[PDB]
RNA sequence: CGCUCUAAUUGGAUGGAAGCAGGGGCGAGAGCUCCUGUGGACCGAUUAGUGACGAAAAUCCUGGCCAUAGUAGCAGCGAUA
RNA sequence: ACCCUCAGAAGGGAGGCGAAAUAGAGCAUGAAAUCAGUUGGCGAUCGAGCGACAGGGCAUACAAGGUCCCUUGACGAAUGACCGAGACGCGAGUCUCCAGUAAGACUCACGGGAAGCCGAUGUUCUGUCGUACGUUUUGAAAAACGAGCCAGGGAGUGUGUC
């Protein structure tokens, strides 16, 4: 859940801004966002044997 | 009273007629800069080479004046490829034992930058005695 | 902050500096530019005339909308920035004072080097219409001065 | 006021374009040229159509401007400029080393360039540069 | 070709490592390497692995910054001080 | 610390400590965007994808590159003469011989020379070519879409089965 603990929403078109989820005027959740989730991170489920 | 480099600084390698010809060719012909397209138009775009991928790229399309695109036809002659401008083949050296097996007639040695002054002193005197030139010599007040 | 950007021979030179001055950096570039090469005493008399409004400081770079001045020679736009001028007088009072304490003739020494540097901004915020606020900052200026014997 | 011309061309009864073409070529070769008796230079054709073309050039223009000369002085000078890359360094230098004159301010009589002379006994359809200028409204100062 | 960390084999460093700046050499090229200054403690190579491994772009994200500009506003309100 | 300066527990100057204060307090290192001063080149008569490739000016401490210029001579691919002689053509001009000769890129040798001199680097001038980049598109310089600039971040991963 790293980076997913937020209700951030995108405003959509209208304010001259990219459609990026924001919370309190700060981008969040998405991989390109600072503090956003890791797109394809290491996983515990992986068989390393 | 003056600065002089240690070692056989003036030493030149002995090359076959054909190798010297090819070495002279490489020096005469040269090659284009091969810097990345439009690196000069944007500070965030560095000089490091990247194949132009744009479908409309002028350089990719081979338009005259937009710079040469990397191709195998630009390769240097096999016989001289990689040679120091002097004609010597370089041998990377880290210690005194690395000098062993080095042909001072055909190869010159380059002491890795990380090697300290104490070890360089030993390497330099031992190289000169073996008839091997040190490309990056220490300059002492002679 | 800055450090002296020019070498200075202690035996024939006097130094001085202003730190984090809250004044126009643009007025500062203009003033430095104009007093360089002058005698310490000359600069003082010049700046006092500026403060009085009898002598304009040429605004060669930051001149948008600036009205022309007849006393400006070889240029047109000029103004009378008293605040930055007063700070420069403090810089000269210090320099000339340091110079005197060292044995030199402070006033007669030439301004070998004078330069302003923007060291930062005291940040501020101005409430605007539509529930929005925008920047309302104050420049912070450092300035070096090196007096040299002539 | 004095012009050290290496060549002095006499334009009297000569075809302006053919002279200009040669004067352009020579000026580009480094020669300082002086065209003399411009008012007496000539252009072949039906006077009425010739005049219309030049009158049109006078009328043409706007705020940016299209300054077209009326005197035989300038007409010829401009005709030469059109045969030179006057906006390039070499072109401008050549053009500036060329000067046209009303009458002949020199002591020497100009030389007649080959293939530029017009035989009046064999031709009736042509006009004098001076005649063109008079029609254009120029002050006959020659 | 380059990046991280692991392993084996093997090297460099306070007689100055990494990094940074300017500069020299090599390679078609990815990129390798040297010199000088700064820096003041770590750093490689080969082989076999490893992978939150390579950016100019997404009205991309965050931070910093220039022009805009010494410009707009600091006048307008029946309370002109 | 002390002293001088100052409205002054400010700041500045001088000075002291330490290997180092450009380790002096959000103080290891200290990139880019960018700013001040300054150096080199250009510059108030001149034209705009900013360059690539050629070639000139001016500029350059060392190091890490050491080449480069002119006489002559040797070798000499394709190509390839002038002149002269003879013969044709109304004419521009052509044929035969001289001759595949002289010439002919690179490379080398002798002799002489350069050390800002050769390379290289900065800037600028000349020539040739040249309306960014990425994307959308049959067709993009596009009056189609995106970005002010820079740094850092930013997109084929795991399990199971086949
Ligand atoms: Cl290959
Ligand atoms: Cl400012
Ligand atoms: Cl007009
Ligand atoms: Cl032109
Ligand atoms: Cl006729
Ligand atoms: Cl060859
Ligand atoms: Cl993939
Ligand atoms: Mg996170
Ligand atoms: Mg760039
Ligand atoms: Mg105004
Ligand atoms: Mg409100
Ligand atoms: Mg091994
Ligand atoms: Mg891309
Ligand atoms: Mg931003
Ligand atoms: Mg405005
Ligand atoms: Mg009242
Ligand atoms: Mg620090
Ligand atoms: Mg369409
Ligand atoms: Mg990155
Ligand atoms: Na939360
Ligand atoms: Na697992
Ligand atoms: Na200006
Ligand atoms: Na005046
Ligand atoms: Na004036
Ligand atoms: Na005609
Ligand atoms: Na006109
Ligand atoms: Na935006
Ligand atoms: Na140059
Ligand atoms: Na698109
Ligand atoms: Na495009
Ligand atoms: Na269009
Ligand atoms: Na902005
Ligand atoms: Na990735």
């Amino acid at each position: 859940y790293a980076g997913l603990r937020t209700p951030a929403e995108s405003f959509g078109s209208g304010r001259g801004q990219a459609h990026v989820p924001k919370q309190d005027g700060r981008a969040r959740r998405v991989p390109q966002a600072v503090k956003g989730r890791s797109a394809h991170p290491p996983k515990t489920e992986k068989d390393r044997s | 009273t003056e600065l002089q480099a240690r070692g056989l600084t003036e030493k030149t390698p002995d090359l076959s007629d054909e190798d010297a010809r090819l070495l002279t060719q490489r020096h005469r012909v040269g090659k284009p800069q091969f810097n990345r397209q439009d690196h000069h138009k944007k500070k965030r775009v560095s000089t490091s080479w990247r194949k132009p991928r744009g479908q409309l790229s002028k350089q990719r399309r081979g338009i005259k004046g937009k710079g040469d695109t990397v191709e195998a036809g630009f390769r240097s002659p096999t016989a001289v490829r990689g040679k120091h401008p002097s004609g010597f083949e370089e041998v990377r050296v880290h210690n005194v034992d690395d000098l062993e097996g080095v042909d001072g007639d055909t190869e010159a040695v380059r002491i890795a930058s990380k090697v300290g002054a104490r070890k360089r002193e030993r390497i330099e005197e031992e190289a000169e005695d073996a008839g091997i030139r040190v490309l990056n010599p220490t300059y002492v007040e002679v | 902050g800055i450090s002296y950007s020019v070498e200075a021979d202690p035996d024939t030179t006097a130094k001085a500096m202003l730190r984090e001055r809250q004044m126009s950096f643009k007025h500062s570039k203009a003033i430095a530019r104009e007093i360089k090469g002058k005698t310490a005493g000359e600069a003082v008399d010049y700046l006092e005339a500026v403060i009085e409004g009898d002598q304009p400081v040429p605004f060669k770079q930051h001149n948008s909308g600036v009205g022309h001045k007849s006393k400006v020679d070889g240029w047109d736009a000029g103004r009378y920035p008293e605040k930055a001028s007063k700070a420069f007088l403090d810089l000269l009072e210090n320099a000339v004072g340091n110079a005197d304490h060292q044995g030199f003739d402070g006033e007669a020494m030439t301004i070998k080097h004078v330069a302003a540097h923007k060291v930062g901004e005291q940040q501020g915020r101005k409430p605007r219409a539509m529930g929005r606020a925008s920047a309302w900052n104050s420049p912070q200026v450092d300035v070096e001065l090196i007096l040299e014997e002539p | 006021a004095e012009f050290d011309a290496d060549v002095i061309v006499d334009a009297r009864d000569c075809i302006m374009g053919r002279v200009a073409s040669q004067v352009a070529e020579q000026a580009l070769d480094g020669e300082t040229v002086a065209v003399v008796n411009a008012e007496r230079a000539v252009i072949t054709g039906r006077e009425e159509q010739i005049v219309e073309k030049y009158e049109k050039r006078v009328d043409i223009g706007n705020d940016n401007g299209y300054f077209y000369p009326k005197r035989p002085d300038g007409i010829f000078k401009r005709t030469i400029r059109g045969m030179l890359p006057h906006k390039k360094q070499r072109g401008r230098e050549a053009f500036e080393s060329v000067r046209v004159y009303l009458g002949n301010p020199y002591d020497e009589d100009g030389e007649v360039l080959d293939g530029t002379s017009l035989d009046r006994l064999s031709n009736i359809k042509f006009v004098t540069l001076g005649e063109i200028s008079e029609t254009l409204g120029a002050n006959k100062t020659w």
